[PDB]
Parts: structure tokens; sequence; C-alpha cells
């Protein structure tokens, strides 16, 4: 269960 | 002066050592005016905050200083990064104002509260958030002002806390001046002028996570007093034990309010609002809700804790001692400043605290 790497804030 | 230079920011001026070239306002706050810029040296954009009235009075000081120290004295992967702190004037005499410099994150948690999400991302962000809090806490330091506008994120999915002006320790007595700690997220013990303990910060992380799920604010009061009316209408009127904990005066008003049953958390927070629960256990709407209902609790005494939160079935899925147990930050004990030193004496501690660092 890995940590996310991207967060589309746009 | 010769290396600094002012720019035209809002209805005000901004003097920053030239290296900080390219000022674009981004933060208007009782805290201070804040704008991003490109550091010609560091070669990476940064954040410059001008202390709005450092010594406007006894309180501004106690906080201007309280932040400086705390920015310095505290290092953690999830607490904003302190990169500098300069001042234009040259003498204690002329010492007028101070600009702080901290790393610059991409966006806001407000920006986050405006987009759906998946258990994985939401879960992790609340983790990072609980991590930076465990830090301040682990050294007896409280933030008392965790709202979205005080949480910054990035495209790599990380989070760091902010503003430490109100950040302090143990509320030896009711927040005499919660006037500052923003309404919508004010904690019951703060509203009803009690006395705050460590976990007050956890109440905030309650409203905050609730806002991320509802996408709208949880307890939308229309004034400092109506705020209570929204807390009880949702969560319900407080048991008598709690009411016996209120000052004799707050007690009355609080008991003269209509009685409120409150709705259950499976109602305030229906599944459909929670990320698309996938077959898996750890990350489920139900547990998201269980954590929620353990923070959104009127009675601090009976309210969760950071250590406990960091250990909850929805957060503990990416636990790691190196973040959750990390070493507490060490203050030289400068917070001796409860003793309100005079503006001048204050301006002493300030400019100099400013100085060297």
């Amino acid at each position: 269960p890995k940590r996310p790497t991207t967060l589309n804030l746009f | 002066d010769n290396n600094f230079y002012s720019v035209e920011i809002g209805d005000s001026t901004f003097t920053v050592l030239k290296r900080y070239q390219n000022l674009k306002p981004i933060g208007s706050g009782a805290q201070g005016i804040v704008c991003a810029a490109y550091d010609a040296i560091l070669e990476r954009n940064v954040a410059i905050k001008k202390l709005s009235r450092p010594f406007q009075n006894q309180t501004h000081a106690k906080r201007a200083y309280r932040e400086l120290v705390l920015m310095k004295c505290v290092n953690h992967k999830n607490i904003i990064g302190l990169l500098n702190v300069f001042t234009p004037q040259k003498s204690l005499e002329e010492f007028q104002d101070v600009y702080i410099v901290m790393e610059l994150m991409d966006a806001n948690l407000c920006q986050v509260i405006q987009m759906e999400l998946d258990h994985e991302r939401m879960s992790y962000l609340l983790y990072q958030m609980l991590c930076g809090i465990k830090h301040l806490h682990s050294a007896g330091i409280i933030h008392r002002d965790l709202k979205p506008s005080n949480i910054v994120v990035k495209s790599d999915c990380t989070l760091k806390i902010l503003d430490f002006g109100l950040a302090r320790t143990a509320g030896t007595s009711f927040m005499m001046e919660p006037e500052v700690v923003t309404r919508y997220y004010r904690a019951p013990e703060v509203i009803l002028g009690m006395g705050y303990k460590e976990n007050v910060d956890i109440w905030s992380v309650g409203c905050i996570m609730g806002e991320m799920v509802c996408h709208k604010i949880l307890f939308p009061g229309r004034d400092y007093i109506d705020q209570w009316n929204k807390v009880i209408e949702q969560l319900g009127t407080p048991c008598p034990a709690f009411m016996k904990k209120l000052q004799p005066t707050v007690r009355n008003y609080v008991e003269n309010r209509p009685k409120y049953a409150g709705y259950s958390f499976e109602k305030l927070f229906p599944d459909v609002l929670f990320p698309a629960d996938s077959e898996h256990n750890k990350l489920k709407a139900s547990q998201a809700r269980d954590l929620l209902s353990k923070m959104l609790v009127i009675d601090a005494s009976k309210r969760i804790s950071v250590d406990e939160a960091l250990q909850h079935p929805y957060i503990n899925v990416w636990y790691d001692p190196s973040e959750a147990e990390a070493p507490p930050p060490k203050i030289p004990d400068k917070q001796l400043d409860e003793r309100e030193h005079t503006i001048e004496e204050w301006k002493e501690l300030i400019y100099k605290e400013v100085m060297d660092l």
C-alpha cells in the first residue's frame, strides 16, 4: 500500500 | 538600504534584500502580508512574510517573537522550512519591521478541499498533517490555529503546517483572546472559554477533515456566539458532566440553549461523500468516519490524541517511527515570555532574536 506521488492541484 | 529595495505591494511597501527578486502578493492576513518570489541565490521560488505590526502592542510582540523562535527551533519534514529572516533598518532604534523567509509550497488545503480524492491520497495527507502536529506537541507546543489557509501542499502529495503566531503552550486558562483563533474552526473549549490542552489541535483537524469530505465548512457560525449553536445542532448538546466543567457564567447560557439530540456520524457523513471505498480494509469510509467521530468531540477529556490518531486504522497505514516518533524540537526556553515584557524590552528580544539568525 504505497504513498502517492502526484496531486493534481491544477 | 543598498542591497535591499522596496516594491509596491498592496496598500503597502516591501523591502527585501535584492536577491529576493520578483514579488507577487499571495497572502493578506492579520499575521502579515505575504508574497512569493524567486530567490536569485537559492534559485527556487520562496515565500516572504512581512510581520504586520510587530510591536503594535504587547500582544503583537509576544507573537512576532513567538513565531521567529518556533520557526527556527523546529525542524521536521512536515513543518514549513525556515530559510531566512532579515530586516532593513540598521539600529535597534530604527528597528521597525521584520520579514521572514520560508520555503514555498505549491498550493493550499483550500485548493484541496475543492477536489474529490481517493482514500489513499486523503488518508496520507491527514497523516502528514498529524505528523507535523505530533512534533509541535511532543515538545509541549500547541498551534491553536489549524485551518486550511494554514496548510500547504504539493504535486508530490506532501504537506506542511504554517503560521505559528498563535502557536504556544498550555492554556493555563481560557484563551482570553480566541478573538484571533478563527471562528469556523474554534474548538468548544475555546468557544466556551475553558482552558485548552494539547488535543485542542485535534479538534481543528476534525473540522478540517470534515471540510475535505463535505467540501463545505462544517460549523458555519454567523458570530462568535452563534458558533456554539452550529456545534450542538450537529453533534448534540453536551452531557451534564461537561456542563459542570464550565465557568459558572458560561454554564447558564450553555444550559439555556434549546436541547439538541444531534445526528449520528453515519448521517453527518454518509458514505457517498467518502472516497470510493475499494474492497480493502485499512482504507474504508467506515474507518474514515470512525476517526472523524473521534476528533469531532465536544469534551477534550474524551477526545482522541495525535499519538492515537497517528495509530488509527485509516492513518496508521503509512506509519513510520522516523516521522511519527521523530525527536521533539528543542527550545532554549525562550518562551519565558509569558512574562509580558514591555514593548521596548520586547523590541529588545525581537530585533536581536531577529538579528543573528
